[PDB]
This record gives structure tokens, sequence and C-alpha cells, in this order.
RNA sequence: UUGUGGUAGACGAGCGUUGUAUUGGAGUUGAAGUCAAAGCGUGAGCAUUGGUGGAUCCAAUACAAGUGAGAAUGCCGGCAUGAGUAACGCUUGGGAGUGAGAAUCUCCCAAACCGAUUGACUAAGGUUUCCUGGACCAGGGUCGUCCUUCCAGGGUUAGUC
RNA sequence: UUCUCGCAGUCAGACAGUGGGGGAUAAGCUUCAUUGUCAAGAGGGGAAGAGCCCAGAUCAUUAAAUAAGGUCCCCAAAAUA
RNA sequence: AGGGGUGAAAUUCCAAUCGAAAUCCGUGAUAGCUGGUUCUCGUCGAAAUAGCUUUAAGGCUAGCGUGAGAUCACAAAUAAG
RNA sequence: GCGAAACAGUACCGUGAGGGAAAGGUGAAAAGAACCCAGAGAUGGGAGUGAAAUAGAUUCUGAAACCAUAUGCCUACAACGUGUCAGAGCACAUUAAUGUGUGAUGGCGUGCGUUUUGAAGUAUGAGCCGGCGAGUUAUGAUAGCAAGCGUUAGUUAACCA
RNA sequence: AGUUACUAAGGGCUUAUGGUGGAUGCCUUGGCACUAAUAGGCGAUGAAGGACGUGUUAACCUGCGAUAAGCUUC
């Protein structure tokens, strides 16, 4: 069609997804609609798999991944992460994070949830 | 001298509505519409009145002639009988109401050997 | 193409029918005195009888 | 056992409101706190406080049991709507409604005052029919 | 005895309502109007009764009609229908707090768009739409705790423009 | 079915039969005259049908004789040679 | 500035509309052409034909129906000759 | 009824000439719903004033169209301008009467005005509902019926008390 | 295998309850036609009419006009 919204693409729930990411790494809980968890799941367990190891080519692989806050840097969230999340999830095989449905949103009524992480 | 007549409208819309009920959904409800049924409605009713007379003789026509055939006689035989000798005037639907009246029919049967 | 004869209350009602819901689900709360539809979260701070967040 | 409470049309649809309360109408109060808490409609929200009003009412002003009650029908009503314009292309208007319904409820704690309004009724028959033949005694 | 098909059309006999006028009556011990029920009528109509109802009527007679509603692509008004249907008219998320209520309130963070433009002085014009405090019945294409929305209190200052 | 008086109404007819003309004794066509129908009046037969046939309806009949027409069944209504 | 203007001209434009804008009035212009026209009942109850017509959709007269009176059998029909 | 009973040529529209709105009734005295409860409030329920809140500010009543709701009955093999004549059974009992409601099922049955030679019509109009909505008057003549007078009567125009 | 229980998502009939709308009914500080007496102009000493301002009273209507929701004589 001719002009109209630009839409919602992949590009854009991608780039979300880092934001996403970054945030929960940020605060360890994060509460949204429950299909973004679902897709963001595989790529934040891909990430804390790629951060067990801690070498220079894989700081520079996930430094693809990341963004700037308030709370933290991406070079403070990295270095914070790499310290002490690592070793934490270091003995189990996946499932380090969990998703539970929440009630449905006021507005849109959109089935809320909430992406947590913990030992 | 401005004369209304809402009132007079009212209750003649009202009293020409108050014959129409009964009918299918919403059809006994609106003014104009429920006129036609009625009108409609008493036309059919009087054909039915100048049409059930018609067709009630032939009625018992076929319901006596299914007793009279089944002792063998058609109708014909029977009217014939009738009109010669021992004319009756008993009538088709008295004389099909004998087959509600048991142990007469057989009266009949015998009454008019000749 | 449109419409040619107003429809009635009866045969909109019929076609309304299919308009209606069915049940809801709804689950039981032990610990937190709630009935919490399944695979949901519980308002006192838990999922089914787990506790995972604050009591909200 | 009525214990009615209005709430005298507020901005909602009949067409919204009518199918969930009789999906709700006919049972208890606490069950129907409990689904109309999982319920995301905004007449979910609307209703809920109607119904807490109702309980409040029928406990305290009616003094009924309210173990006992139960909601016994829903009366979603023609209420009064609102008319708007809107401009529409090649340079016109259209008119559109906004429509609300009156908010009224009963609760009953038995199962019966739907034939003591059948005895009310035949009481109002009788009375008639008795002022109809009494007046043939004025011979 | 003829009888009681009938348009146009002719002819005849009546009924309903208002008002005026005379004779009457009822009426907060309930009038009219309204709805309803299981009457009388050749029909214009006449009732009867139940209750809303809360102060007007009806009966008999002439006179005079803004007098007798089925349509007029009739006038207005109300109501559905279509129909929960298309659309919401050039656009994101997270955190924290407040709020009864958080995608829509505040703050912070980011992401994204234009950047000879989505910048800024300013004109015409709008003519207070401006600011603050409080609130969100009436509109926000939902939303609202907010808005250019409402109330209260303030606000444009010239010898050199 | 005479005259006068008052009020009219209609001329855009159609159909069927007869005698035609035109058209082609083509046309549910046109033009005509005549005999009936509908219009202006329904009903039965005709498979349902305005003009065909029988027929002319105050109303009620769960009464009789019938007309046209029909009698294996649908659908009342017969058989013998 | 509208039996006016304007128009590199097309019957262009003259407030989204113009063989000549809108506004108020004469004007309630006219409408053989369309459309409609609001209580009951009784009785009788045609025509779609002819002539005329700046006339064929229209209008005038006849014929016809109806109502009142008279004529009331010399009148009119129905059969017979 | 003046467009205007209501703060009306007001609101509003077209730049503008100009055109041009709707709407009255609490009650008897506010005698305005005190007090309490739910609810942030609105709102509602009790409670009170008030004869009465079927008088609660939507404040004389609250018809029709429309929306539901359920008493009872029926409907998921069913070809009906949707109904008639009947009728099983079911539940009742009235302006007490062969009663009412309702109908498993049988027979029958292709809307209203409109104009045409004519429409179930694929000819047109009508969504429905409520009000409103279209042969009057002034004068004169003619015709009918009745009356007054009545064979030079009747009758006054105008004008006056 | 055969009759209907029971079925109704829903709808229809009958009956009334509540809801909108102000229809009908009743009334009028309003319009309309008049009847009888008066009268038939105002104004440069600046008219009617508007805008503005004036109140313990915010706003409107209204009154008046910086002497301002009013004064003096009788």
């Amino acid at each position: 069609s001719y002009i109209n919204k630009p839409g919602k693409t992949s590009a854009w729930r991608v780039m979300t997804v880092r934001q996403q990411v970054s945030a929960v790494l940020a605060y360890g809980k994060i509460e949204t609609t429950l299909k973004k968890a679902k897709n963001t799941q595989k790529r934040l367990d891909k990430l804390i798999t790629l951060a067990k190891v801690d070498n220079f080519n894989n700081r520079r692989q996930v430094k693809k991944w990341l963004l700037n806050t308030n709370l933290f840097d991406v070079d403070q969230l990295m270095d914070h992460l790499f310290s002490k999340v690592a070793p934490k999830y270091e003995k189990t095989p996946g499932g380090y994070s969990r998703v539970l449905k929440l009630g449905p949103r006021r507005g849109d009524a959109t089935e809320m949830a909430i992406l947590q992480l913990t030992d | 001298m401005r004369i209304k007549g809402g009132k007079q409208t009212r209750v003649r819309r009202k009293k020409w509505l108050k014959q129409a009920s009964g009918s299918f959904g919403t059809r006994h409800a609106s003014y104009k519409v429920a006129k036609q049924t009625v009108i409609q409605a008493a036309k059919y009713a009087y054909r039915d009145r100048r049409n059930k007379k018609r067709d009630f003789r032939s009625l018992w026509i076929l319901r006596l002639n299914a007793a009279l055939r089944e002792q063998g006689m058609t109708y014909s035989v029977f009217i014939n009988l009738l009109k010669k000798h021992n004319i009756e005037i008993n009538r088709k639907v008295l004389s099909e109401l004998a087959i509600k009246e048991p142990s007469k029919f057989n009266l009949i049967v015998q009454k008019v050997k000749s | 193409a449109v419409q040619q004869r107003r429809s009635s209350k009866h045969r909109r009602d019929k076609r309304r029918s299919h308009d209606a819901l069915t049940a809801q689900a709804l689950s039981v709360c032990q610990k937190c005195g709630k009935k919490k539809l399944f695979h949901r979260v519980c308002s006192c701070g838990m999922y089914g009888d787990l506790r995972v967040k604050k009591a909200y | 056992m009525i214990a009615f409470a209005k709430q005298f049309r507020v901005r909602i649809s009949p067409q919204k409101a009518r199918l969930v309360c009789q999906l709700i109408v006919g049972k208890k109060t606490a069950d129907a706190q409990n689904i109309l808490s999982n319920t995301p409609k905004k007449a979910a929200t609307l209703i809920a406080k109607l119904l807490n009003s109702a309980i409040a009412n029928a406990t305290n002003n009616h003094g009924m049991n309210g173990d006992a009650l139960y909601v016994f029908e829903c009366v979603a009503n023609q209420g009064p709507s609102m008319k708007r314009t809107i401009p529409r292309a090649k340079g016109s208007s259209n008119m559109i409604t906004k429509r609300s319904s009156n908010l009224v409820v009963k609760l009953s704690d038995n199962p019966n005052e739907r034939q003591e309004l059948i005895k009310q009724q035949k009481a109002l028959v009788k009375k008639r029919v008795e002022g109809q033949q009494k007046a043939k005694m004025a011979r």
C-alpha cells in the first residue's frame, strides 16, 4: 500500500530482543508480552552459554549483542555478567530462565508474562 | 379552532391491532402490516367457510364407501338402493356416524336388502 | 454489492447465537486463598504454589 | 428477596454486557467474583463494583443471609445514548451513536419469587373479577 | 314478488370528537388520559372491570369544523437493521515511582526517523489555543490517572524595535 | 330502451368464435363488423391460467338435486359386454 | 459583477458548483404531465364507441349509467305471424 | 400559536449580502433525599421529611416503535406472503361462556395502495412507529327540498338607535 | 431393530416485570384577532440604536451612565 505505518518487521523484533536481553541482564526480571519472551528465550540462552567461557574472541562476539543503559554501561554489564553470573549457571544444561504467564494487560488484554532467572 | 385527533387515531389503531395476535414474530407489532394480515385472514376464513361444506360431503363419501366396498358394493350401489325404494333422509354424515355407532351399520345393510 | 432487505429480530438473534461465549478456566490455589485460572500466576506473589514475585 | 442496585446508564453497549452477565447470571456470589476477576472485560470491572454494592446492601440494609443468595436475573436495559458527527470523504458528515446501558441487578435468596409474582398477579386478576362480578349485585 | 358481482360514478340513511348554548349527574369515598382482560354491536362505536393515575369530565339536543389517516420517492421526531463488520486517518520498548485502577500519568533509560528537515528568529492568521494548582460529566476514532478538555489563580510592560 | 331535470363517467381496450382486409387465411400482429367474457364479477372444469367451457356468489350450515367436467392412485368420484 | 465582467479562446473562470453566480421579491409563476388526498352503511350501477379539435396523454358534444317527476300503454322489449 | 412561553433572530451556516434552531410543568411547603452501608467519588441501597419519593431534581403521567426477562407450550427430515379450517396432548380457569393459551399433525392458500387492457410481479412507492398531513372561505348565479309572504307583494343596499 | 421420554445451541406463541421516548391526557406569566378612549413622531441643547463602564453580588438579563443596578423638588 501507499504511505502508512512502517510495520513491526523481524528487524524491529530482533532489535527489541537485544534491548530486552540487555534489560533482563541489567535487572533479572522482565514483564512483557509472552510471545516476545518465547522468541527471545533462545537467544538469551545462547548468550548465557557464550558467557561461560570468557575469551576475548567470545567477548568480541557478544559485543554485538548489548546496548547502553543508565544502570550500567555495556562494559559494566559485560564485566558484571562475566564476573558473577557466568559461574552461577555453569552446572545446569539449559533452562536458566523461566517464563510465567501473568494476567492480561489492561489495554489490549495481551497475555502478559514475566521472564525471570535464579539459581 | 385547532382540532386535534391524536387520541381518536390512537384509539382506532389500538382497536384495529387488538384483533391481530399470535402471528409470527414481529408481524403482530406493525399496525399497517397487521391490517393486511387481519384482512387476508378474514378473506381466507370466509373461503374456508364456503368450501369446508363442499369438501366434508366428499370426506364422508370416502369414509362410507370404505365400509361399503368392504362389504362388496360401491357407494353408487348404496345411493341407487336409497333412490329407487325406501328413500331415506339419513344424511351422508349421519350414515357415516353410524360407523361410530356399534351394531348399527349391519342393521342398515340388512334393511336395504331387496 | 449491498443488502437488499432488512432482516428480522428472530433471524438476527439466531445469527448472533454463535456470538455467545463459553465458560472460562478455573484452578485452585491453596496457600493464597484465590481461584486463579490454570497455567497462570497467583496475585499473592507466587505461580501455582511456587513463590516467584511480590504479593501483588 | 431482590436487593436491587442501580447505576443508571454508564457508557456500555448492551450487546457486549448482556452475553457476559447472562453467562455469569444464576450462580453464587463468591464464584461470581472469582470468575469476574479472571475476566478480561470492561464489563467485568463495571459489574464487580455493582455486585459488591448489591451484596453489601442485601446483608446490611435487607438483612439477608448472603450465604444462600444468588444472582436472580440480568436486566440490561436501553440506556440513553449520545449522537455525534464525524467527517467523511468527498466533504460530508456522518452520525454515530455512542451507546450506554441502564445498569440494575437483582439477587434472590430463595428458589422462588418467580411464582410469588404469579401469586401477586393472581390476586390482581381475582380483584379484577371481583370488581366485575359485584357490579352484577346492584339489581 | 325482485332480491342484497361491482370500478368509475349516482343516490339515500347514519356514527365518532372538540367547542358554544341551554336542562343533568359524577368526581381526593378518584375524573380524564394510559396500559391490560377471556364483552356488546351490520360498522361507524359503545362499553364493563383491574390497577398507573391525581383533578376533570360524561350523558341528551342543535349550530360550526385547523373534523374522521394506509401509504403522497409524504414533515418532523424515535427506533432497530446492517454490525461487533471496515477503520481508528503519515510510529517502539524497558525500569522506577505515583495513582484505587498503568502500553497510554510522571521521571529515567534506551532503540528508531528527518536533518536544506521532523531545526530555529519572526510575519499573516489563530486571538489566549499561554503558565501554575485542582479535576477529567461533555470530545479525544479505545485509552485516560492525561490532553490545546473544565474550574480557580496569574500572565504579553518600549524616546531608541 | 320516452322526454325533461341534476350529477356524471369513458375513447390507450384486450381476449375467444364467426365473416373479413392488410400482413403470408405468418405473428399472443394491425384494421374492422358481429356474437360472449374480463374490464366493472367471484366460483368449478381446464396441471396450475381475465377473457375457453359450465356458470352470475345477501350471510351460516358438518343439508339435497345437479351443470360443465370427471371416476387405478395421488384426489371424493363404476361397472358390464 | 452578472441580456455583466474576465477569458494565448475551451462556451474558461467568476468562492469545490455557471450557455451564463448567489441572495430577497413579483410568485403560492406554470405543470393537457407524475405522485397523494384521512368515518359507516344501503340501493342502482356504464364506456373504452362516434364526430370535432394547432388534434391524438388532453379538451368539447352525442350515446351510455344514475337520481327526481310525468307518460304509464298507442311507448318499449319477448315470443308467434 | 410571532422563527422565538424557555435570556430568540439567540445558537449556527455560507466570507458575505442572506438564511436561520430545539426545549414549560417536583412538590403543598425543598418541606432537595438528614443518619447509616458498599463504593475514591459518582451511583445505589436502606433511613427520614413529606399523605405520598408510582413526587428524588431524567422530579404532572410515562403511549407507540425498540430492548431484554422468565410462567406454560412448541420447535433441530425441514420445501409454507408464514396463516385459515380443524385438531392430539399439555397448563390453566374467564366480562363462566360449547372458555382461554398452545399446537405433533391433515386439507387449503403466490402481500397493500399505484397507474394501466391489466401485476404475487423481475413495473413503482412504502423499514417501522407517534403526532401532524391535503375539497375551506368571500361574493354572485343555477338546481333540488322547506318555509314566510303571496298576486304589486316580497324585500331593503346603504345608514341610524 | 421399532413409539416417545430427555433433549434447544437458539427461536416462536401466550402472560406480565423493568428500561428508553415524551406520545396522549390537563393547564398556562406566551403568541393571534379584536372591542372602546388617547395619540400619531424623535432629533444637532447631538436622536433611536449599538459598544463600553457602573453592584459587598463571579456571570447573564435588567437599570443607570464616570454624579453611573442611581439623586433632588413636589
